[PDB]
């Protein structure tokens, strides 16, 4: 429907700065009071603030007034993005929501009438604590062994640690199989970052056939790679 | 204020059956001036900024979730689940056209209810990387089970921490709605090998019981 | 690559015989010696109309395309010159540099040079005629079809060595018609001033004199506008900035008059809460008037008191001052959370035209008792001190707006820097007109702002900015006259413009104007 | 429902009198002869 995109994802930390960016077009950009859509991954996003995008005329919600900020682009089919002295929920994704147009005939800033409710979303430019640990190389090789490994519960998987993206480049599974999403991202965990103790099912062959990957890092982490595990 | 919230947070319907996902205002939503219902429901994916498509509390977008979707009610608002509660199980919530301050939700979600049915447990030592496992020891793995309901157990150094294990979890792994993760017992990093044991485990609501294996520590 | 065009791609203007006689036209034309485009195929501009030729001998070229897209997201003309007849289609076509659905349409029917013009509803002309580069020699092209197809043509393409494009100007044209009502010879008006001449006489031969043409007319080079200096602002900017901004159940106001109203500056407001102009748009109201603007202000909780506009319904508007449907007129709003509340926040003013609801502080709203004179649980006083939290953002906070509707409220009439010395337009307040504006030393009265001629016609102006005189001088123009030779001796010419000064268009600056390709002389004859 | 109009009815030819006539929607009055003109091909 509207021209909705988001951009600029990277790592933010809490009391730190922050960077983004979004895509607008048409009545959302010019003739209506968009929103600045975001949230923790926990959840579906929520206004940081409201902005009529051609000279930007903006009011912001309360728990985000200090910790992001956002700026008038319309004309250039866009809306920029910022913040400092972000939220607890650092990590938070965020895109542009398409406010509907103003419902009568009033000239001027529409910011009187609608609220964070919108036709389109920009599907969300994601995020990660960046007081959270940067890295993801580390990992922790486990999986089921001869009481369910070549038989009735087989599983491919290890641990992993210190990841700044809960996504991990090792799989938990080597690659041979990966039943069900028990291949599990790794959470925020005891690890300074994102960890994982992750197993998908696997061949019923043996524990080399159920073989494993640990690396907790995905490309944002810098260290994205299929590094080993095994199960017993 | 307005404060547009969600009731719910997730359903557990049955397979061709109905059930709503919930939300309300405070107050006064079907504003004075017409009663023109200042509010409508976003749905879309999980984690996502919100997009209206059960419309102005009483409507519906171009092929919008159409079973899955709904209506106002006062203060209050549900969208639908009628035979939805897979593919059509969206991240919902109502949120307003009332004020600035107005907005979505939580993205409360539409979906099949699911049991607690037993995980795959199992004994598991770590690898031979043992030395530096840490959190990997007593591994253990689960499916087929709703989402928060089967989990890996810290029977590592013989603790016995049925269900309670250091874990991953994510998406589907079944057609009830139900889904999948992993766990071990929580260990130092040679810990893992260095326990008294290295037996393991894992449990479900729906089990008669935990179950589990032994093993030596970091035996391989 | 390019070359001279010479005299070809005259047609057959219409449909009509015409005995020996020279007939006047006006049509599109190839311009004579214009340059053709040579080619040696890409898609190219049909603009107005397109004249082209080749010399093919083995009927290289075979056919074209017309269009806009030439692909299927629109229908397309096809033509080809098929072994057997000439071919033609209008389908939505989809194909590459050459194809080697819609058909609304369809019709059937290096010794040499081939030769056409295309037209548009769309018609065709041509001629098929030997030659030895185009040749120097003049024939006119007979009428080849009509068809009613009334297709969207701007581009077109060649089907398949050497071929000519050239685009058909508007044009006048003379043309020599003749015993067998052919075409034998023609004059392209617009060429030079031999050819003006030919055509003003409606004549090939053209004997030894002077003869008028046309008018020369200097244009206006560009448009100065000028009004006095902007002074006395509206009231607005004290209205915005009251701390004291009024409660909305004591509602407050003022006529904005004799004012320069100075709403573009609240069009680009980027502080401004909201605004909610239900007369002109703020770009317009910029630049409006009225007798005055009738400004007035109200503050209440924000989403309550966001029912404030004309012919609205909310309920803490009908509690404070709603408008009547009459009240179009501008609007603007502030975030009054951030100053305008109290420690109660919204607390510190009465909540939500000006008292024209009927409303006071007295008993007002409920028929629960017979209206016994107190203002609490009798007869309810709606607009008590507002709700608004102050710790809440101006939503749910307090908000304060104001607005006005519509001789004396005049938005700034803004003004170029002024020019001189060249043939411009000029506005100076009402009086427009379009002139060489000049320094002048004619003095004239303090309250007087403009000359006068005898005839009862502009004749200058005081400058609204730097009260200068200046003196006006229309535009130069004159007669353009053509002496020339007989035809019969000599195709040389040369052109006078009378009245005119040399500077304003060899040449000499004559007593009757400016004469050009004449050498003067100090002989006597 | 210019590419289908119906049909274009007619006379026969009348000359020597002085007639009304439509040829083409070409309207006049006058005596119509037979004349030696060389009219083109299209004309
Ligand atoms: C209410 O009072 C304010 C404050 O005087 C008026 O708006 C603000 O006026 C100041 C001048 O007093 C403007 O500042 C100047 O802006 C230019 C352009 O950016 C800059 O180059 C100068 O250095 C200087 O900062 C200011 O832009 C203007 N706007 C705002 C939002 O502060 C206001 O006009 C008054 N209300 C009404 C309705 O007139
Ligand atoms: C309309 O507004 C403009 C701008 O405010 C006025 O322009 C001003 O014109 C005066 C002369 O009338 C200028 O004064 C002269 O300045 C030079 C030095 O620059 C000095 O050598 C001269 O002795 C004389 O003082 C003035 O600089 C100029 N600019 C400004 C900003 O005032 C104009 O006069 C106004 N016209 C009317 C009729 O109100
Ligand atoms: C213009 O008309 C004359 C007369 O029709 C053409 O000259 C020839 O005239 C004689 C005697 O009438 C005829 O036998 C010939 O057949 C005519 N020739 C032609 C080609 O028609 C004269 O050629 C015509 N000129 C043009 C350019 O059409
Ligand atoms: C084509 O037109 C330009 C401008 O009129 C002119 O300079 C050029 O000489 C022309 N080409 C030829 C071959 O004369
Ligand atoms: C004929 O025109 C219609 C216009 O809607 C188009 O959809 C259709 O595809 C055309 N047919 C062909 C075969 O091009
Ligand atoms: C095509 O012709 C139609 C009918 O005259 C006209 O409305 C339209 O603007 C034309 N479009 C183009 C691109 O030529
Ligand atoms: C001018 O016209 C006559 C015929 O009227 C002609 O004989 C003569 O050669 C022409 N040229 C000159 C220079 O007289
Ligand atoms: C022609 O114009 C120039 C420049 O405007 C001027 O100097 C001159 O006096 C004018 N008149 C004549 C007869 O040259
Ligand atoms: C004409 O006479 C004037 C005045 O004597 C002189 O300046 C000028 O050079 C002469 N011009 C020609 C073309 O002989």
């Amino acid at each position: 429907q509207v021209q909705l995109v988001q951009s600029g994802a990277e790592v933010k930390k809490p009391g730190a700065s922050v960077q983004v960016s979004c895509q607008a077009s048409a009545n959302t950009f010019t003739n209506h009071y968009i929103h600045w859509v975001r949230q923790a991954p926990g959840q579906g996003l929520e206004w940081m603030g409201i902005i009529y995008p051609t000279g930007g005329n903006t009011i912001y919600a309360q728990g985000f007034q200090g910790r992001v900020t956002m700026t008038r682009d319309t004309s250039l089919n866009t809306i920029y993005l910022e913040l400092s002295s972000l939220r607890s929920e650092d990590t938070a994704v965020y895109y542009c929501a398409r406010d509907v147009r103003v419902d009568d005939s009033w000239s001027g800033y529409d910011l009187l009438s609608g609220g964070t409710y919108f036709d389109y979303w920009g599907q969300g430019t994601l995020v990660t604590v960046s007081s959270a640990s940067t890295k993801g190389p580390s990992v922790f090789p486990l999986a089921p062994s001869s009481k369910s490994t070549s038989g009735g519960t087989a599983a491919l998987g290890c641990l992993v640690k210190d990841y700044f993206p809960e996504p991990v480049t090792v799989s938990w599974n080597s690659g041979a199989l990966t039943s069900g999403v028990h291949t599990f991202p790794a959470v925020l965990q005891s690890s300074g970052l994102y960890s994982l103790s992750s197993v998908v099912t696997v061949p019923s062959s043996s524990l080399g056939t159920q073989t494993y990957i640990c690396n907790v890092n995905h490309k944002p982490s810098n260290t994205k790679v299929d590094k080993k595990v095994e199960p017993k | 204020d307005i404060v547009m919230t969600q009731s719910p947070d997730s359903l557990a319907v049955s397979l061709g059956e109905r059930a709503t996902i919930n939300c309300r205002s405070s107050q006064s939503v079907l504003y004075s001036s017409n009663n023109e219902n200042y509010l409508a429901w976003y749905q879309q994916k999980p984690g996502q900024p919100p997009k209206l498509l059960i419309y102005w509390a009483s409507t519906r977008e171009s092929g919008i979730p159409d079973r899955f979707s709904g209506s106002g009610s006062g203060t209050d608002f549900t969208l639908t689940i009628s035979r939805l509660q897979a593919e059509d199980v969206a991240v919902y919530y109502c949120q307003q056209y009332y004020s600035l301050p107005r907005t979505f939700g939580q993205g409360t979600k539409v979906e099949i209810k699911r049991t607690v049915a037993a995980p795959s447990v199992f004994i598991f030592p770590p690898s031979d990387e043992q030395l530096k496992s840490g959190t990997a020891s007593v591994v253990c793995l689960l499916n087929n089970f709703y989402p928060r309901e089967a989990k890996v157990q810290w029977k590592v150094d013989n603790a016995l921490q049925s269900g309670n294990s250091q874990e991953s979890v994510t998406e589907q792994d079944s057609k009830d709605s139900t889904y999948s993760l992993s766990s071990t017992l929580t260990l130092s990093k040679a810990d893992y090998e260095k326990h008294k044991v290295y037996a393991c485990e894992v449990t479900h609501q729906g089990l008669s019981s935990p179950v589990t294996k032994s093993f030596n520590r970091g035996e391989c | 690559a390019y070359t001279n065009s010479f005299t070809r791609g005259v047609y057959y203007p219409d449909k009509v015989f015409r005995s020996s006689v020279l007939h006047s036209t006006q049509d599109l034309f190839l311009p004579f010696f214009s340059n053709v485009t040579w080619f040696h195929n890409p898609v190219l501009p049909f603009n107005d109309g397109v004249y082209f030729a080749s010399t093919e001998k083995s009927n290289i070229i075979r056919g074209w395309i017309f269009g806009t897209t030439l692909d299927s997201k629109t229908q397309s003309l096809l033509i080809v010159n098929n072994a057997t007849n000439v071919v033609i289609k209008v389908c939505e076509f989809q194909f590459c540099n050459d194809p080697f659905n819609n058909c609304t349409f369809e019709y059937v029917s290096f010794k040499n040079l081939r030769e056409f013009v295309f037209k548009n509803y769309f018609k065709i002309y041509s001629k098929h005629t030997p030659i030895n580069d185009l040749p120097q020699g003049f024939s006119a092209l007979e009428p080849l079809v009509d068809l009613p197809i009334g297709i969207n043509i701007t581009r077109f393409q060649t089907l398949l060595a050497a071929y000519y494009v050239g685009y058909l100007q508007p044009r006048t044209f003379l043309l020599k018609y003749n015993e067998n009502g052919t075409i034998t010879d023609a004059v392209d008006c617009a060429l030079d001033p031999l050819s003006e001449t030919k055509c003003t006489l409606k004549s090939f031969t053209v004997e030894k004199g002077i003869y008028q043409t046309s008018n020369f007319r200097v244009q206006p080079t560009e448009s100065i506008v000028r009004f006095p200096n902007i002074t006395n602002l509206c009231p607005f900017g004290e209205v915005f900035n009251a701390t004291r901004f009024a409660s909305v159940y004591a509602w407050n106001r003022k006529r904005i008059s004799n004012c320069v109203a100075d709403y573009s500056v609240l069009y680009n407001s980027a502080s401004f809460s909201t605004f909610k102009c239900y007369g002109v748009s703020p770009t317009k109201l910029n630049d409006l008037c009225f007798t005055n603007v009738y400004a007035d202000s109200f503050v209440i909780r924000g989403d309550e008191v966001r029912q404030i506009a004309p012919g609205q319904t909310g309920k803490i508007a009908d509690y404070n001052y709603k408008l009547p449907d009459d009240f179009t007129g501008c609007v603007i709003a502030w975030n009054s959370n951030n100053l305008d509340s109290k420690v109660g926040g919204n607390y510190n003013y009465l909540y939500r035209k000006p008292f024209e609801r009927d409303i006071s502080e007295a008993i007002y709203q409920a028929g629960s008792t017979p209206c016994n004179g107190v203002e609490g649980y009798n007869c309810y006083f709606p607009l008590q001190s507002y709700g608004f939290q102050p710790t809440n953002g101006v939503g749910y906070q307090p908000y304060r707006v104001v607005v006005l509707s519509f001789a004396t409220v005049c938005g700034p009439k803004k003004s170029t820097n002024l020019v001189k010395n060249k043939c411009v337009n000029f506005n100076f307040n009402g009086l427009t007109g379009t002139g060489v504006l000049t320094e002048s030393n004619k003095k004239f009265l303090p309250f007087q702002q403009f000359g006068r001629d005898i005839a009862d016609t502009t004749d200058a102006v005081r400058d609204p900015q730097t009260l200068e005189i200046l003196d006006i001088t229309p535009c130069s123009f004159g007669g353009v006259s053509v002496i020339t030779p007989g035809t019969n001796t000599s195709n040389e010419v040369a052109v006078l413009y009378q009245d005119v000064n040399c500077t304003e268009v060899n040449v000499f600056q004559t007593r009757a104007g400016c004469l050009i390709g004449a050498e003067h002389v100090n002989n006597s004859y």
